[PDB]
Parts: structure tokens; sequence; C-alpha cells
């Protein structure tokens, strides 16, 4: 579910927020993305890459 | 004479300000310090 405030549980990484189709171009060995304040702000869906 | 000196001095003020880039440091430093303080506060969230 996108563009709604939801509780997400991505492979045990737990959080709350709005999931949006992104423009960040991950390299294929990367599976997360952090902020300056060490909070995840990009994630890769484990079922549809 | 006083009119010409006054007009010339004002013009020298504006183009001297237009040329020198480090003139307004008294203001600029203030802004910098505040932003810098906030910056350290944010990265204190990433300490164990």
């Amino acid at each position: 579910v996108k563009n709604k405030c939801v509780n997400f549980n991505f492979n045990g990484l737990t959080g709350t927020g709005v999931l949006t189709e992104s423009n960040k171009k991950f390299l294929p060995f990367q599976q997360f993305g952090r902020d300056i304040a060490d909070t995840t702000d990009a994630v890769r869906d484990p079922q549809t890459l | 004479l006083i009119a010409n000196q006054f007009n010339s001095a004002i013009g020298k003020i504006q183009d001297s300000l237009s040329s020198t880039p480090s003139a307004l440091g008294k203001l600029q430093d203030v802004v910098n310090q505040n932003a810098q303080a906030l910056n350290t506060l944010v990265k204190q969230l990433s300490s164990n």
C-alpha cells in the first residue's frame, strides 16, 4: 500500500510512514539507505525488486 | 562641490560593496553558527 501512513515491517526492519515510488537508483549490492541521523529513508521490497 | 563629493561617495559605496565579497561577515557568521549547532544536534541521534 502506497501513499498512506502505514506500519511497515520490511524483513524485520520496523517503522511507520508513507511509502512512495522513488527516484533513487540503487546499486545491485545495496539493500538499505540511511539518513544523516541514522534513520532508514529508502528500502528495497524483497519480493518485487 | 559638496554635492559632487556626496554623490561620488555614495557611488563608491555601492560598487565597493558590489566588488568585495567578504564585507558582510558580521551577519554571515551568525547564520553559520546557528546552522552548525543544529547540525551537531542531528548527528547526536546516531551515537550508541
